[PDB]
């Protein structure tokens, strides 16, 4: 999406891939990592992603 | 999902007339052309397809 | 069967109809033994009251009571209900403090009292809100009783919002006003309807308050119930023009018809239960010296006079009759709206603001918008009857529609409108901060003038 | 220049203790000019007629403490609801020393009733940090009651939502039935085998009767009572093992008396330290408007700390109880309570005394099952569930996918295609 | 320095810290016109886009009814305090004292 | 006026099963009342026309 | 400590890596020594030589789909944070009990 | 009428400090209501003028 | 540390011009400060290139 001249499209969409994900690591005993979780899923829940 | 985000209050409006129970009752309707539209998953989607 | 009858001053009653309520009243008598005892009393003071009890149950053995206050003392209520959990007696409850809203019944008393519950109350309430389209609002919640369920019943309510209510937060207070926290908590109020739950005196300091504050503007708007209002014939001072309470003493249907019908619900029920079991007079003889077939758990359904008035399972009536009136700028508390069978109807739908609230308080925050249908504008569409509640996107309008075509009477209709001027005059409200007045044109199209008349 | 005290007591010695206290009272606490009275009412059975004569002597006594004093009465309601009923008539909180219901704990039901005793709530509270302390999570609460119970649950959940956690199970039901063994049951079938009972002499008696037959007594059933429930036949039907709580110095009288003597003095002199205090007036010579000063004596009373106490440091919460209680742990062996420790404030002080358990050893037994069952619910998943009826009987075809694979299905139970 | 240069160099120590939610105390204390000018005319002339909350006024000895309002009208970062020293002393023990 | 689930949640919150084995619709209402673990699946959305 | 009793929990260390859709790290302003305000600052430890250990933190601009997650974090949880970088590398690898 | 009745000391002999209370007699001027005078009704702004 | 307008504003506003003739982009700055007439050209944005 910012190659010049675009000459390179990647082969699939991850469909022989990995196909994981990017998280938060939080440290082992950590009371945010709920209020996190529903921020994120507030963030994704309304169009915002 | 749709009820609480801002500005789908029509399309709420127009899916709760005709909820089905089964998603093979919309894709038999979809078939036989009661339906022409439908909110799915697209992997599911295109292995229907 | 014998029912005594005592009352305090309430609406100026005399006792003359109350010794003659008798005569045409049960024309159809199948229980042969049932008389009246009706007196009055100079005061108020529960002992008295106890004394009168324990007079009267050794009396030839009074078998009812129907009591009603003129007074503001829901703790006679409470006396009350003990003596129902000690005679078993059913005991009726008609106006005043004795009728008002205690905080949790218990099955072990046979005391009833006549109208709703406080969340029904609070029902109704959010149903004039819902018909008035104010959305915005606040919640004003002192340590007075009954709190708690209540509280309780706004925020499953709000937690249930189909319309979308914007609910500001408790504002609690454990104490009377500090002059330090307590009006932090009041200045915390930008929404529109401020609710507020405390006592009469209480109220009476907190709006002196609020109007001290200047929050008792016309945006700021005060609802309360019956509770918190307290007796219709006084009316005491720091009250806006435009008091919206929702309570029960209507002048039109006073004191006289409550007590006839509950006299016939009494009758009723001796003539049910004597139908059924045979030794009806059942009662403690004496006070001094100290559960078979009562009517507590008999007289669920019953509708005497043709209307509705059956027993809820915790001691209130089913089908009440609700008054909600507002404060004039003559310093009267007029009737305006009543209560259907099962929905609520009003007949100001079209609200007055009563603008004399101080010496000066302008109407320049509203203006008079009017305008025509437009497919990319001005979208107009019906009012789902399933809801009663255009979505928080549309906005509501008027449109004086006529009947026919060579009359000058027209009604009002209330419709959705929803499209592109709708949200720039939502932008323009959010950034300008002013309100709007929307409604719909009913001469025609845009302007054309027609002989100097356009 | 004189003022009444009205209390609920008969006995010589006690009022001889209160006549002394108030001396006491009256001895170092300023140059105020005020003198105090006791006025002290005996035992009657007919509540009628007790409400009646404590009506008559707060009326024509013009006091401003009022104190119930009788838990043991013989009447089986133990109500001391008219004299705060009738208190309430002028907002006058009766300071009463007996009950430790939830159904006395509310400021909506009793109007201004204040106390120094705690209800069962703290004693859940206790059981909470209890938890804490053997670092378990999953109960199983019975409550009989409904009233009270209602309230249980909420200081519950209060106390989950200090866990930042939820609980496992709750139970209510209705006293006098016999036939709730099936809940036992049913509760067996879970993940954790803590119990907490709030009942009755009469239910606990019919539970430990049912957990002698339905092998409750056995390894690993960690049994949690409070007060009503070691008293009458179930204390007789209670097993050897069974951990109960007992606050201190509340069955000795005479020093919690003192203590709200010593509590009622000093809010008495904090309310007269200032100007403009109204009297409650007599109601039966036309005084029928309420006493004006009512939330200012409320203001006064709820917000007064304490650094004196025989008990301890007194001082009064949000509801009108006792902060930071003493009590103690007591345990039954072989029909004999034995003391296994007491809990001050934040903190559990166990003795060298043995906490024997109704299992093994005196370690705690974790009733968390390593729970090798469980049950799979699905419905009917277009691409995921496929469902195909049985062949002859819950017999399946072991057919192969395209590279060879075996189909490995299982035995599901479905329910039919349309609910009703 | 003059009270605008002294404003320069607080200004700069902001910058650097980048502590861009802050507020404004003025009290009736002398050079107040300048001082709130010279505000004014820097953060509204900067580019760097400062969150400035509306200015609090303290007239007089604090009622402590509306006064109390106003700093708890505060839920910025930075307190910009423009009074006497004593006057200093009273604001940071009611602010103390409000938490 | 209590909103109650039923279905898989409201079979799952009464203790009558263990695990809802599910294309689990993970989002803000449920992570509110359960705790939720990693998605396996990676999935949108779309519109099925003729 | 300003005061005695007074709970600070609420700040966050925060180290991140540097990717070009998720956090640009770039300069700052050399005319005015500002951050344009949709960028974060950032501390980059940055040594003297090779020889010694010591060294500066050089501030530096932070934008990106990452640094837009954060701000909405602190606009959503309401938490203080600082931000840095770490000079050791990459994401994760433990060199034997040595990430 | 009111309390805190405080007095400037004398400055020339022995007196170095401030006057602390003189937004309390701005407090008790410049909020000061009228409804008499030869000259007519005098009023306070913020300012204090006529 | 003052900004100022320069250009047609600086050339109007010192009274040495009476009127703008000139399609001006009206914008909402600087209408703040002096009175605009009715915009008669409707004309937007666009890019030149090669
Ligand atoms: C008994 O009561 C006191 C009441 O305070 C409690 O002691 C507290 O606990 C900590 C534990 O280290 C002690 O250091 C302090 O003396 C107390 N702190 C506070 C804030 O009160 C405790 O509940 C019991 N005694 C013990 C074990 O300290
Ligand atoms: C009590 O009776 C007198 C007349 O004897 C009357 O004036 C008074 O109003 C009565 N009291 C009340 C509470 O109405
Ligand atoms: C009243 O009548 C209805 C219909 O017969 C029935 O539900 C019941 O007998 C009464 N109401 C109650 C208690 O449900
Ligand atoms: C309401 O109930 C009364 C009494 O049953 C009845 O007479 C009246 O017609 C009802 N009104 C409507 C239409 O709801
Ligand atoms: C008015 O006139 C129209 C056209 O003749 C007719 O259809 C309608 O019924 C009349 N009634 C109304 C709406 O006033
Ligand atoms: C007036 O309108 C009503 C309602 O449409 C209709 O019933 C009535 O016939 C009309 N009047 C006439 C005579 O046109
Ligand atoms: C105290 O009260 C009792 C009972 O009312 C009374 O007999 C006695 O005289 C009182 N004593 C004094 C003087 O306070
Ligand atoms: C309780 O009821 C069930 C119903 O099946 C019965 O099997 C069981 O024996 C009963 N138990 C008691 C305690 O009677
Ligand atoms: C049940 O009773 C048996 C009797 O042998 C005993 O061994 C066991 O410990 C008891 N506990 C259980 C498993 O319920
Ligand atoms: C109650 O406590 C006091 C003080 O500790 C003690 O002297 C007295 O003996 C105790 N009384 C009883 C009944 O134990
Ligand atoms: C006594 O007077 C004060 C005002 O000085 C006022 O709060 C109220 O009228 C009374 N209550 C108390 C004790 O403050
Ligand atoms: C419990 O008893 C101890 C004895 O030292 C005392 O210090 C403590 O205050 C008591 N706790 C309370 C508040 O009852
Ligand atoms: C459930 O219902 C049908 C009704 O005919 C029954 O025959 C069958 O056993 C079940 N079938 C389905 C759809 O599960
Ligand atoms: C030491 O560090 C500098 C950068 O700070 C760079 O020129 C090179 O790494 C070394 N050379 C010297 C001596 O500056
Ligand atoms: C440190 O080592 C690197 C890699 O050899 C090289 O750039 C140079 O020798 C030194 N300078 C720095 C700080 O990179
Ligand atoms: C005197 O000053 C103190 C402290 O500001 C204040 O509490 C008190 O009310 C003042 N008294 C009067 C009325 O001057
Ligand atoms: C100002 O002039 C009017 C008209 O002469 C006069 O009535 C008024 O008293 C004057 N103002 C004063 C002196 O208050």
């Amino acid at each position: 999406g910012r190659d010049e001249g675009c000459k390179l499209v990647t082969i699939g969409s991850g469909y022989i891939f990995a196909t994981t994900g990017y998280g938060i690591a939080l440290q082992k005993g950590s009371p945010w990592k709920r209020q996190i979780d529903l921020a994120l899923l507030q963030f994704v829940g309304d169009g915002e992603m | 999902y749709f009820r609480r985000q801002v500005e789908l209050s029509t399309m709420y409006r127009h899916m709760e007339k005709h909820n089905y129970e089964s998603a093979a009752e919309a894709i038999q309707a979809v078939r036989d052309n009661k339906l022409h539209a439908f909110i799915w998953d697209s992997a599911v989607l295109e292995f229907e397809a | 069967l014998n029912i005594a009858v005592l009352l305090g001053h309430s609406h100026d009653v005399t006792e003359r109809e109350l010794r003659n309520l008798w005569g045409p009243e049960q024309a159809t008598g199948l229980p042969l033994d049932v008389n009246v005892v009706a007196l009055l009393m100079n005061r108020t003071d529960p002992k008295s009251l106890i004394t009168h009890v324990c007079d009267l149950m050794s009396g030839a053995r009074i078998h009812g009571l129907v009591f009603g206050d003129d007074t503001d003392q829901e703790a006679v209520a409470q006396m009350l209900d003990f003596i129902s959990s000690q005679t078993f007696i059913p005991i009726l409850g008609i106006s005043g403090g004795a009728s008002m809203i205690m905080a949790d019944k218990d099955p072990t008393s046979t005391f009833f009292q006549f109208g709703a519950s406080i969340q029904q109350q609070a029902t109704v309430m959010l149903k004039i809100m819902q018909d008035y389209d104010w959305h915005v609002f606040s919640l004003v919640t002192t340590i007075f009783p009954g709190y708690r369920d209540f509280i309780s019943f706004i925020k499953t309510t709000v937690d249930n919002s189909f319309v979308g209510w914007d609910m500001q937060n408790v504002i609690t207070l454990d104490t009377s006003f500090e002059d330090a926290k307590t009006q932090v908590q009041l200045k915390k109020i930008h929404s529109s309807v401020i609710l507020l739950y405390c006592s009469k005196d209480e109220a009476v300091l907190i709006l002196s308050e609020a109007r001290s504050l200047g929050l008792t503007g016309y945006d700021f708007f005060w609802i309360v119930p019956s509770l918190v209002s307290g007796n219709t014939e006084l009316i005491p001072k720091e009250f806006p023009s435009g008091l919206i309470s929702v309570s029960y003493d209507d002048w039109d249907y006073s004191l006289e018809a409550r007590v006839r019908d509950g006299l016939g619900i009494l009758t009723t029920a001796a003539s049910s239960m004597l139908e059924k079991f045979s030794y009806i007079p059942e009662a403690k003889a004496s006070c001094y010296g100290q559960p078979l077939h009562t009517l507590h758990q008999f007289m669920v359904n019953v509708t005497w006079d043709g209307k509705d008035l059956s027993f809820t399972e915790e001691g209130y009536q089913v089908h009440p009759r609700l008054v909600v009136i507002v404060l004039n700028k003559d310093r009267e508390w007029e009737k305006v709206g009543k209560w259907e069978n099962q929905t609520l109807s009003l007949r100001h739908a079209v609200w007055p603001r009563y603008k004399s609230f101080s010496d000066c308080e302008p109407d320049d925050n509203h203006l008079s918008i009017v305008t025509l249908e437009e497919a990319p504008f001005v979208i107009v569409e019906d009012i789902d009857p399933l809801t009663e509640t255009c979505v928080r996107n549309t906005v509501p309008c008027r449109k004086f529609v006529k009947i026919n075509n060579s009359t000058n009477e027209g009604m009002n209709v209330k419709k959705c409108c929803k499209g592109f001027c709708i949200d720039i005059l939502k932008k323009l409200s959010r950034t300008v901060k002013f309100t709007y007045d929307l409604y719909l044109v009913t001469n025609g199209k845009h302007g054309k003038k027609v002989n100097n008349v356009w | 220049k004189i003022v009444n005290i009205g209390a609920v007591l008969s006995t010589r010695k006690h009022e001889q203790m209160f006549r002394e206290a108030v001396n006491q009272a009256n001895k170092r606490h300023g140059s105020w000019k005020i003198q105090l009275n006791a006025t002290s009412v005996t035992h009657k059975p007919n509540a009628i007629q007790m409400a009646l004569s404590v009506c008559e002597d707060l009326i024509s006594s013009q006091v401003y403490a009022i104190l119930v004093s009788h838990p043991p009465t013989p009447n089986d309601h133990f109500t001391p609801t008219p004299v705060s009923y009738t208190a309430g008539f002028y907002r006058i909180p009766v300071l009463g020393l007996t009950t430790r219901m939830s159904i006395y704990s509310d400021k909506s039901i009793h109007l201004s009733f204040l106390r120094t005793v705690p209800p069962y709530s703290h004693q859940s509270s206790v059981w909470f940090e209890m938890m804490r302390v053997y670092n378990w999570n999953h109960i199983i609460l019975l409550v009989s009651d409904d009233h009270e119970g209602r309230a249980a649950q909420k200081r519950l959940e209060t106390l989950l939502e200090e866990r930042e956690s939820k609980a496992e199970k709750v139970l209510q039901f209705d006293p006098g039935t016999k036939n709730v063994t099936a809940l036992l049951m049913e509760a067996r079938e879970l993940e954790a085998r803590v119990i907490i009972l709030s009942a009755s002499e009469d239910d606990a008696a019919t539970v430990y009767r049912a957990a002698a037959m339905l092998n409750m007594t056995g390894s690993g059933y960690v049994w949690l009572v409070g007060e009503r429930e070691i008293s009458g036949n179930a204390l007789r039907y209670a097993p050897d093992g069974i951990i109960g709580l007992q606050l201190i110095n509340g069955k000795n009288e005479s020093a919690h008396i003192s203590d709200a003597v010593g509590v009622v003095a000093q809010a008495v002199h904090e309310l007269l330290e200032k100007e403009n205090i109204t009297d409650p007036p007599r109601g039966c010579v036309g005084n029928t408007n309420i006493w004006k000063t009512g939330p200012l004596f409320k203001r006064v009373l709820m917000s007064s700390k304490y650094a004196d106490g025989v008990t301890g440091r007194v001082e009064f919460n949000e509801d009108g109880d006792r902060k930071f209680a003493n009590y103690s742990i007591m345990n039954l062996q072989n029909r004999k309570l034995v003391q296994v420790g007491i809990y001050n404030g934040t903190h559990v002080i166990p003795n060298d005394r043995k906490i024997i358990w109704p299992g093994g050893e005196t370690e705690k037994p974790r009733g968390y099952q390593m729970s090798t069952r469980l049950k799979i619910v699905t419905i009917h998943q277009e691409p995921f569930v496929y469902v195909k009826p049985t062949m002859s009987d819950g017999t399946c075809k072991e057919e192969f996918t395209v590279n060879g694979d075996p189909v490995k299905k299982v035995i599901c139970t479905g329910p039919n295609d349309t609910s009703p | 320095a003059s009270i605008q240069q002294q404003a320069t160099v607080m200004l700069k120590i902001m910058q650097d810290y980048d502590w861009h939610v802050f507020s404004l105390v003025t009290t009736i204390f002398p050079g107040y016109r300048d001082f709130i000018s010279f505000i004014k005319t820097t953060v509204d002339n900067s580019f760097v886009g400062w969150d400035m909350q509306n200015v609090i006024t303290l007239d007089t000895s604090f009622e402590d009814a509306k006064t109390q309002v106003q700093l708890k009208k505060i839920h910025s970062s930075v307190i910009l305090l423009y009074c006497s020293k004593d006057e200093a002393v009273l604001i940071l023990s009611e602010a103390r004292s409000l938490g | 006026n209590k909103k109650e689930w039923n279905g898989m949640m409201g079979e799952l919150l009464s203790g009558q099963a263990d695990m809802i084995v599910a294309p689990l619709t993970i989002n803000n209402e449920r992570a509110q009342y359960i705790e939720f673990s990693k998605p396996f699946k990676y999935q949108g959305l779309t519109i099925l026309v003729k | 400590s300003f005061s005695d009793c007074e709970p600070d929990d609420n700040h966050l260390s925060i180290v991140t890596l540097e990717e070009a859709p998720f956090v640009i790290v770039e300069d700052i302003d050399p005319l005015t020594e500002t951050c344009v305000r949709n960028t974060v600052p950032c501390r980059k430890f940055v040594k003297i030589n090779n020889s010694t250990n010591e060294g500066m933190n050089v501030k530096k601009c932070c934008k990106g789909f990452c640094i837009d997650i954060l701000k909405k974090l602190s606009r959503t949880v309401k938490f203080t944070y600082d931000l840095y970088l770490v000079t050791n590398g990459k994401h994760g690898k433990k060199v034997n009990n040595v990430w």
